[PDB]
């Protein structure tokens, strides 16, 4: 497949941010619930 | 315009796009559930501390993955996008009914997610067998909400099936015969026939489960002369066809992918592939009681159902060898999609072979309701269906979007996911032979090592799902527009550019009758 | 005549894994004999074989329930 | 007539990559979060 | 035991249904309902492929019974040839409707 | 079979009209006449409080929750016997 | 301008309203069955009939008035309808299975007999025989109606269609009568379960069929159908023959054999 | 019981289970034959630059690859079905015991002579005497005569359960209103463990089964001590 | 009755840029706005009801 170059190229810095924001969006909320599991059962 | 376009669609491409979004999301819901399962089992003892909650998580996991991720992505998404493009049709036969097939899923899904929120959830398993599913052991609205969710999804898929069949039969070019349609179109046509005949029997069954819970019928309650075994028969009469429904669009997608990236103009043994899918379809109807090999049915019956289940391997084998024959002498291009497709071929074969083991009712006594069964279907379903979905998604993404994915990232993604799913499910074969039951929140101490490894595996695959989310973002963020596509002479889906216009084939194709 | 009873023997009337009917047949067969022989003044111990077999095979809670229903007058089988 | 072509056949804007990142985040994120909050909710009733 | 009162299509058919029906009588097929018959597909006797615009997708079933159609765009101008079998098609565009 | 009739050469509306009034409806009449003679409130059945009948695992979502939807007190007992 | 004979449908809100109406009825029924309220069910039913009215209105508009139903489109709808009928044949099959399952293997708790001890069956030579004659007759009459239409005979089409609708109603009253007069109920174990749920769903289908034939009636009053294009009537006829056939199977299976 | 790091089946205790072990080894040999074949043939296809992208005549070969799997399947079916019909078979039992499933415990009934019945429940982890197995020990075990053909009868008084003992090759669903028969024949004394193999609610993981096989003399005395 | 099918053909084929579900009059618009209102009202109500049932009640 052939393609033009990126119209709005995403640099390594921009990628690193993207990937970090992505991972933290999955990890932080699940972690919050899980880290506090005991405060829910002990109740 | 937003409403008119997206809530009020009569366009197969946008409807397809709605399905893919809904599917991707429910996939996230399902994925979370799956990790909760493996958190609980990742070291010995308890984590949740409520075990009904665990059976709720297990039950929701399967319903989400089957009805709300796999079916909508493969039939609703790929099916609506691709089928009209491959037979040169302007849209589906019934474009407005088609929108309702879609808008039934969110409410179908709302009812299921509601069922976990009210009372103590529906912790029955995805089989929902009474009496555990009945009005004493599961008093309250959770099971009834689960039942209605399934009604809405089955109506969605029944109406969808009528649309696909009518379209594929009636809306080809006049000259084109059915044996001139691509294999993916065939795979959807046969999957729709299966849905049409199976989903109503389920509806009958779970309606009789609903009347038992709320109108004092006793279809399945021995107090009234009922029999809980009747529910099992009706459920699995649908349930076995359902598993073949879940893989058949994958078989097609794979045939397209292996062919494309071999640089072939067609797959090997086209008519053999049509034959194999029809035979699988047919035999898929006469094997259901292999799910009931421990309920105490007659030995002659158990003998028929073992023998009949085994034949299915013949036409399945034809496909496997036909795909390898397609690779024979290919100018093989190592795209991500080709890697997903090769993954499928091997991991499905393994999954299928453990299927043959279980077909033996002698052995099934010892393997039934163990982790051997869980390992079987996670190979054949979750490294079959999912691998096919991933290969399809990367192959055809530039057609849908107009942008390209980053091939290197896509390959890192395959490699991470490949390790994780094998690390998760492979050891479970051992858990099963050694006697660990399914649907257990905690195990005897012996089973610790494999359960620990299995659970670490689940985490690796989580990293793949997260990375895929990034991958999509990067493609949309960068905007590398497609220019040129290979092998268009034999791949009509591509022939209208990327993305193809709102209305395509306003003027039909030209095809001669000779 | 004829005993040394160990347990219920095989019965080709009920050759298969489901033995629900085998408990039940022998439960009627007994109470049917034991009504017939109590009305004629004869020997109830001709009925004994059937009692041994139903006690072997039937759950206590089934028999217990079935017995309460002959008492109560709500027993669905023809005796 | 509706807008055609790359970035225009979808029900969400891709004009700004960072607005897009925020939405993807919310979309997939809410989906992955939900079972963790349903479990928590059921643990806080009994 | 006899009487009328029920319209015929000729009287009461409308829209595109009517268009289709009137064109069928005149022996024409503007809305591509029928499979077009092929010529000999040599340069002198090309397949005439009509079109409301300057291009149309041709699908060539090269040999009867082949399971794979060969798809390509035919443009206005000099006859093109199937990439697979070299039969000739020419865009004889236009007008169509009456 | 072929019933006993004879015709299949023209299938007019006339023929299907001839059947509607000549055979179809007269059957409805005879079968109505039959029913309007055997009908006459049956000897109502004696109440034995059997346990496989009058099932109540959960009360109905209308009424006092113990009456079925087309409850007819002349023939449908509750689980405690007939009403007045 | 298109040059194929298919109908591209205008964007429509009825699929959404239909889907939302399905949410309201299913969640309203839950509300009814458990938390003892009919509000949502009432509302759901209302938006459901409202949706169905407008959606089918717009098809009549699209076909009778705008003329989008080319023969290509008609072929479409034929398959669509047969395919739907098949899905219903499989639905009812669930209930016949459950009947034959239970009736051929009566359990100890019933007496080990069919019918169960305590059950007083209806006589198949009384009203059930009449019910059967009524639907079979309705089959003859709708056939006359179809031949009337094809021979452009307006008055007779309408008469045959009226006789049909009436017979369908007669059936419905006779069945309601027998339901009321029945000495067993839905709660009288598996005999009552299989009886009222199968005959029930069939009953509902007779109403849906009659409602459909009535629509066809008013459409014929208003001159919508031609002697060649009248697919609403064909679908209704097939739907009625399906209903007549399911009755025969119920009559033989449940009424005669399982008495 | 399972031991740590186990890969295959529990060691066989009855003759039936011994027969299955061997039939598994037969089947798995064929499974390894075919997975190896598909793997070798994949890598073969992908390790060459030589090409042949034109049409291939596709029937001559399809006869090999339908007939051959058919024969392999008969090779698995024959021994599978022998074993199946053997597991049924006219038994001639010396004794008949009934187990009844409940949420969440098994009760057992020996009623050929006397009305002996007991409940059987999981020892809590907190009440385990050292050396005892977590989640597997009952308080009252199922005592049975060894080397004697026993008729087991399975049912439930509530929901579905499933009575299973891997070591002996047994799994029989426990269905209310239904009496399900299996036959049990131990070749050796000992303790032998299984677990509820059907989802019966929240305590499904914690309602296990212990058989204690001893000789008849000792069995007789135990029965009498339990009335 | 009489045959006014041809007047209706003309009214519904008028080239006034309206979708078929609104093409009949103000009635179509009224009936539409009412349907859509009851659907969205009841949906909000049903979500609320769910919220009510997701926790227990002493
Ligand atoms: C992950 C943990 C693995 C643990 C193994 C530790 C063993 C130590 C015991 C130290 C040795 C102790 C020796 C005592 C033997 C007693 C065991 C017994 O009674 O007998 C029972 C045994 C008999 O079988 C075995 O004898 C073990 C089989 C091991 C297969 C090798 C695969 C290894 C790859 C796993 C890595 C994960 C990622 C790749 C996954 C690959 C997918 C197959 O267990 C089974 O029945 C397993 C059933 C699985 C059926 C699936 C078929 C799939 C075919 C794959 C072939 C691909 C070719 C390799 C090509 C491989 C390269 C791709
Ligand atoms: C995509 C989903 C999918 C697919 C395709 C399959 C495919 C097969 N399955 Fe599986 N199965 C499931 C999903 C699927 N299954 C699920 C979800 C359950 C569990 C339900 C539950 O309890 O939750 C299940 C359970 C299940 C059971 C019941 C086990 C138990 O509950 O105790 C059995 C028994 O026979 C079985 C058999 C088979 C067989 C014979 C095939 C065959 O179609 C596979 C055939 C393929 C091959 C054999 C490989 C290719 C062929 C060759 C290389 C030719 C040569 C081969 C030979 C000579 C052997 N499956
Ligand atoms: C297709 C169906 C499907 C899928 C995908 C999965 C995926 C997974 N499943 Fe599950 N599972 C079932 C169907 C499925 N499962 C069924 C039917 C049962 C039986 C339930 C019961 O007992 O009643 C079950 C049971 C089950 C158990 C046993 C529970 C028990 O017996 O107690 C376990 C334990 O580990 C498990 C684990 C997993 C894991 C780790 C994953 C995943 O982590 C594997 C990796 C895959 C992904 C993470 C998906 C990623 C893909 C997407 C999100 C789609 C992306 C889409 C686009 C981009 C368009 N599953
Ligand atoms: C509480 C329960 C009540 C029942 C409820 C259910 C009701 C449903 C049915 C209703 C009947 C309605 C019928 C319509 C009424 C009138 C139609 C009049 C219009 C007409 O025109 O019909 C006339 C015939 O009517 C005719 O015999 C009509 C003849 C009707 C026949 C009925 C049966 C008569 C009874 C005697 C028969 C029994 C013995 C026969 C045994 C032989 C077995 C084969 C035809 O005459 P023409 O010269 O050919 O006309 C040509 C002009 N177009
Ligand atoms: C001429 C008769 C025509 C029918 C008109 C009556 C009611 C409408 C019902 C429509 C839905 C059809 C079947 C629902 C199931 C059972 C009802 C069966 C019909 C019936 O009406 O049976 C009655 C009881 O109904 C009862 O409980 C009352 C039950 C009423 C509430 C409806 C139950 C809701 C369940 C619906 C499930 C929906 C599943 C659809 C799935 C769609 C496909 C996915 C019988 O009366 P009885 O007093 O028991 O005995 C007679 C004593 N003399
Ligand atoms: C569980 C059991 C599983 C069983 C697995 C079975 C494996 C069987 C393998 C068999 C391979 C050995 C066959 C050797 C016989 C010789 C036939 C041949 O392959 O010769 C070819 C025949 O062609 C043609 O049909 C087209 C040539 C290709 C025909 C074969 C294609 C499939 C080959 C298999 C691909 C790998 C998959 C194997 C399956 C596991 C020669 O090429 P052509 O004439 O096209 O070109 C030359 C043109 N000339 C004549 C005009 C100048
Ligand atoms: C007291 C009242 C209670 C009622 C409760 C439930 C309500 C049920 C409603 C009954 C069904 C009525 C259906 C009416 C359909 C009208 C639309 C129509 O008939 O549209 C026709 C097309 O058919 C088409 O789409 C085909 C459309 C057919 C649809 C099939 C309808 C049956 C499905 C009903 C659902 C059953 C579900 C069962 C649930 C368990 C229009 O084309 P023609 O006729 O060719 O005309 C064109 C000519 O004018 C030109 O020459
Ligand atoms: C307790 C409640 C449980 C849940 C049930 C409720 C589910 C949904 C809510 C009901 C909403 C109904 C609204 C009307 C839908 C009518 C569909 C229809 O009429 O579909 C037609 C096509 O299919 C055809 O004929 C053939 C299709 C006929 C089917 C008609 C729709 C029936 C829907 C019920 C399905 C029941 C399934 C039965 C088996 C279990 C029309 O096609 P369109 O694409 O519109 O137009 C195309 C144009 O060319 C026409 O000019
Ligand atoms: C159509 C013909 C194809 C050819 C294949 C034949 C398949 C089915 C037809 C055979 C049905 C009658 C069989 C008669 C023999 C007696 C049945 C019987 O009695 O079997 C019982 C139930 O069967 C039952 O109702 C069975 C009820 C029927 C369920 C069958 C499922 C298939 C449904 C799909 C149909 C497709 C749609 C077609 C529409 C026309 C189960 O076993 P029991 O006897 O309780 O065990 C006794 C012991 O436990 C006690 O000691
Ligand atoms: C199943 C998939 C998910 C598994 C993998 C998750 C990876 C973990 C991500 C961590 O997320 C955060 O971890 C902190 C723990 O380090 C938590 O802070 C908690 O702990 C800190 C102290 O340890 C305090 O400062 C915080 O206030 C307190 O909320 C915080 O809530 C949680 O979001
Ligand atoms: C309607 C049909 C044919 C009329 C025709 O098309 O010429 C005629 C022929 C014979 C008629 C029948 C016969 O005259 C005998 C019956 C006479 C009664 O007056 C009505 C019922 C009765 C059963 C008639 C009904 C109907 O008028 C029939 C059936
Ligand atoms: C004749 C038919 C259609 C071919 C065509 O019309 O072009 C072909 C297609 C696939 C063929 C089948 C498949 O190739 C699989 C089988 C292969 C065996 O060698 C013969 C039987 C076998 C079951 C074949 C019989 C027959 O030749 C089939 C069914
Ligand atoms: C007078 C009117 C004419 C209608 C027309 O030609 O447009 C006629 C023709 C057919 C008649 C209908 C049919 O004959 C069927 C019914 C017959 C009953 O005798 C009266 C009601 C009945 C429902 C009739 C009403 C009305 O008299 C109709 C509708
Ligand atoms: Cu008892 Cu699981
Ligand atoms: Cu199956
Ligand atoms: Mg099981
Ligand atoms: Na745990
Ligand atoms: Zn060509």
């Amino acid at each position: 497949i052939t393609a033009k170059p990126a119209k709005t190229p995403t640099s390594p810095k921009e990628q690193a941010i993207g990937l970090s924001v992505t991972f933290l969006s999955f990890l932080l909320p699940a972690g919050w619930v899980l880290y506090h599991l005991d405060n829910y059962k002990k109740s | 315009m937003f409403i008119n376009r997206w809530l009020f669609s009569t366009n197969h491409k946008d409807i397809g796009t709605l399905y893919l979004l809904f599917g991707a999301w429910a996939g996230m819901v399902g994925t979370a559930l799956s990790l909760l399962i493996r958190a609980e089992l990742g070291q010995p003892g308890t984590l949740l501390g409520d075990d009904q909650i665990y059976n709720v998580v297990v039950t929701a996991h399967a319903f989400v993955m089957i009805f709300f991720m796999v079916m909508p992505i493969m039939i609703g998404g790929f099916g609506n996008w691709l089928v009209p493009l491959m037979i040169g049709a302007p849209d589906m036969a019934f474009p407005r009914m088609n929108n309702m097939s879609f808008w039934l899923l969110p409410p179908s899904f709302l009812l299921l997610l509601a069922s976990s929120m009210v009372e103590a959830g529906a912790g029955t398993g995805w089989t929902v067998y009474p009496p555990l599913a009945g009005n004493l052991a599961h008093a309250g609205a959770s099971v009834d909400l689960t039942i209605f969710s399934l009604h809405l999804a089955g109506v969605s898929s029944i109406l969808g099936a009528i649309n696909f069949i009518t379209t594929i039969i009636n809306m080809k070019p006049p000259a084109m015969s059915q044996y001139q349609t691509p294999l993916f179109v065939w795979s959807v046509m046969i999957t729709a026939v299966l849905l049409l005949l199976s989903l109503p029997v389920l509806a009958a069954g779970i309606t009789m489960l609903l009347t038992d819970r709320n109108l004092n019928t006793t279809f399945f309650d021995p107090a009234g002369g009922g029999d809980p075994i009747l529910y099992q028969h009706l459920f699995w009469f649908f349930g076995h066809p359902e598993v073949y429904i879940l893989i058949l669009p994958g078989f097609g997608m794979i045939s397209h992918i292996v062919t494309y990236y071999s640089g072939k103009k067609e797959p090997f043994g086209y008519m053999g592939m049509v034959w194999a899918m029809m035979s699988i379809g047919f035999l898929g109807f006469i094997v259901w009681a292999h799910h009931m090999f421990t309920v105490g049915m007659d030995v002659d019956t158990r003998a028929y159902f073992t023998s009949a289940t085994m034949i299915i391997a013949i036409p399945t084998g034809v496909k496997v060898f036909s795909w390898l024959a397609t690779l024979h002498g290919g100018n093989i291009k190592w795209s991500p999609a080709m890697m997903w497709a090769l993954g499928f071929i091997f991991l499905f074969t393994v999954g299928g072979l453990t299927g043959i083991v279980l077909a033996n009712s002698s052995l099934d006594i010892v393997l039934h309701d163990t982790y051997y069964v869980v390992a079987h279907f996670h190979y054949v379903l979750s490294m079959g269906a999912v691998f096919a979905i991933m290969g399809g998604f990367v192959h055809w993404f530039p057609l849908f979007s107009g942008y390209t994915l980053n091939d290197t990232w896509a390959k890192i993604h395959f490699a991470i996911m490949f390790v994780g799913v094998n690390m998760t499910f492979f050891p479970q074969h051992f858990l099963g032979l050694s006697g660990m039951p399914r649907r257990y929140s905690d195990y005897p101490d012996a089973y610790t090592m494999w359960n620990t490894i299995s659970s670490m595996g689940s985490f690796i695959s989580l990293t793949a799902v997260m990375l895929m989310v990034f991958i999509i973002w990067e493609a949309f963020a960068s905007k590398r527009e497609v220019l040129t596509v290979d092998l268009t002479t034999t791949n009509l889906e591509w022939l209208n550019g990327c993305p193809p216009p709102y209305h395509t084939f306003e003027e039909p194709t030209y095809v001669n009758l000779k | 005549k004829i005993k040394n009873y160990q347990t219920a023997p095989f019965d080709s009337r009920f050759p298969n894994q489901n033995q629900t009917r085998n408990c039940w047949q022998n439960y009627l067969d007994f109470h049917r004999c034991e009504k017939a022989m109590t009305a004629k003044g004869g020997d109830v111990s001709v009925c004994e074989w059937y009692r041994r077999v139903y006690k072997s095979l039937c759950p206590i809670s089934w028999v217990s329930t079935w017995d309460d229903r002959r008492a109560e007058g709500t027993f669905p089988g023809k005796i | 007539h509706y807008e055609e072509g790359p970035g225009k056949n979808i029900p969400f804007s891709v004009e700004n990559k960072w607005r897009l990142l925020a939405m993807m985040t919310l979309f997939f994120g809410s989906g992955f979060a939900a079972p963790f909050f349903i479990v928590r909710h059921q643990l806080l009733k009994k | 035991a006899s009487g009328g009162g029920v319209p015929t299509d000729e009287e009461q058919a409308t829209g595109l249904e009517r268009e289709v029906m009137l064109a069928a009588r005149k022996g024409q097929d503007p809305y591509n309902i029928l499979a077009p018959k092929a010529t000999s597909g040599t340069k002198e006797d090309p397949n005439l492929v009509p079109s409301i615009t300057n291009k149309r997708i041709v699908g060539c079933i090269c040999e009867e019974d082949n399971s794979t159609v060969i798809w390509f765009w035919l443009h206005k101008g000099e006859a093109q040839r199937c990439p697979s079998c070299g039969t000739h098609y020419k865009l004889v565009p236009h007008q169509l409707a009456h | 079979a072929s019933a006993a009739k004879g015709d299949h050469g023209g299938t007019g509306a006339r023929t299907w009209r001839f059947l509607t009034f000549g055979l179809a409806l007269p059957s409805v009449a005879l079968c109505t006449l039959n029913s309007w003679l055997h009908s006459g409130h049956r000897e109502r059945p004696a109440f034995i409080p059997y346990h496989h009948l009058r099932i109540r695992t959960k009360p109905f979502s209308w009424g006092d929750g113990n009456h079925t939807f087309f409850h007819n007190p002349r023939v449908n007992p509750l689980p405690t016997g007939y009403e007045k | 301008h298109q040059t194929h004979a298919y109908h591209m449908v205008n964007p429509s809100p009825w699929p959404l309203t239909g889907a939302l109406s399905a949410l309201l009825m299913t969640s309203g029924l839950t509300m009814w069955f458990h938390f003892n309220s009919m509000t949502l069910l009432m509302i759901g039913l209302t938006t459901n009939m409202l949706t169905m009215y407008q959606w089918w209105r717009d098809v009549i508009r699209e076909s009778t008035f705008q003329g989008h139903h080319t023969p290509a489109v008609q072929k479409g709808l034929r398959y669509g309808m047969i395919l739907f009928i098949i899905s219903e044949v499989l639905f009812f099959t669930g209930f016949f299975w459950a009947f034959y399952h239970s009736s051929l293997a009566p359990t100890p708790e019933l007496g080990g007999c069919w019918p169960p001890t305590g059950i007083h069956p209806l006589n198949p030579l009384e009203v059930p025989l009449l019910n059967t004659s009524v639907l079979l007759a309705s089959g003859v009459s709708i056939t006359w109606a179809h031949h009337s239409l094809m021979e452009g005979d307006r008055k007779h089409m309408l008469q045959a269609l009226f006789i049909t609708i009436t017979l369908g109603v007669y059936f419905t009253l006779l069945q309601a009568s027998e339901y009321y007069e029945a000495p067993f109920t839905i709660s009288d174990g598996v005999y009552g379960s299989t009886f009222f749920v199968a005959t029930g769903f069939h009953g509902l289908h007779v109403i849906i069929g009659s409602t459909f034939l009535i629509v066809c009636f008013f459409r014929q009053l208003k001159f919508h159908f031609t002697s060649n294009h009248h697919f609403g009537f064909e679908a209704a006829a097939w739907y009625w023959h399906f209903v007549d056939v399911v009755w025969l199977f119920l009559y033989v299976s449940i009424y005669w054999w399982g008495s | 019981m399972a031991y740590p790091m186990q890969l295959g089946f529990q060691d066989a205790t009855s003759p039936i289970m011994e027969e299955l072990l061997h039939f598994h080894d037969h089947t798995l040999m064929i499974v390894f034959l075919i997975s190896s074949l598909v793997l070798y043939i994949i890598s073969l296809m992908l390790t060459t630059k030589l090409t042949h992208t034109s049409t291939m005549d596709a029937q001559e070969v399809e006869t090999i690859w339908t007939i051959l799997p058919a024969i392999i399947l008969i090779l698995i079916a024959l021994p599978s079905l022998r074993i199946l019909y053997m597991m049924d078979e006219i038994n001639n039992p010396s004794l008949t015991v009934k187990t009844m499933g409940h949420q969440w415990y098994w009760s057992y009934e020996y009623t050929d002579y006397e009305d002996l019945s007991f409940d059987s429940y999981m020892i809590p982890t907190s009440e385990l005497k050292p050396g005892e197995l977590r989640l597997l020990e009952v308080d009252n075990r199922v005592v049975l005569p060894m080397e004697m053909t026993i008729r087991m009868l399975v049912s439930s008084e509530d929901v579905l359960h499933s009575w299973a003992v891997p070591s002996l090759g047994l799994k029989t669903d426990a269905i209310p209103g239904r009496l399900n028969q299996t036959t049990l024949m131990s070749s050796r004394p000992g303790l032998y463990y299984g677990q509820c193999s059907e989802i019966c609610g929240s305590n499904h993981s914690f309602m296990p089964i212990v058989l204690e096989l001893v000789p008849l003399k000792y069995f007789e005395k135990w029965s009498a001590s339990m009335l | 009755f009489e045959n006014r099918v041809a007047e209706k053909q003309k009214l519904f084929q008028e080239d006034n840029g309206l979708p078929v579900h609104l093409k009949g009059g103000a009635t179509d618009n009224i009936l539409y706005r009412v349907t859509m209102t009851l659907c969205l009202g009841g949906t909000l109500y049903s979500l609320y009801c769910l919220g009510w049932a997701s926790f227990p009640h002493k």
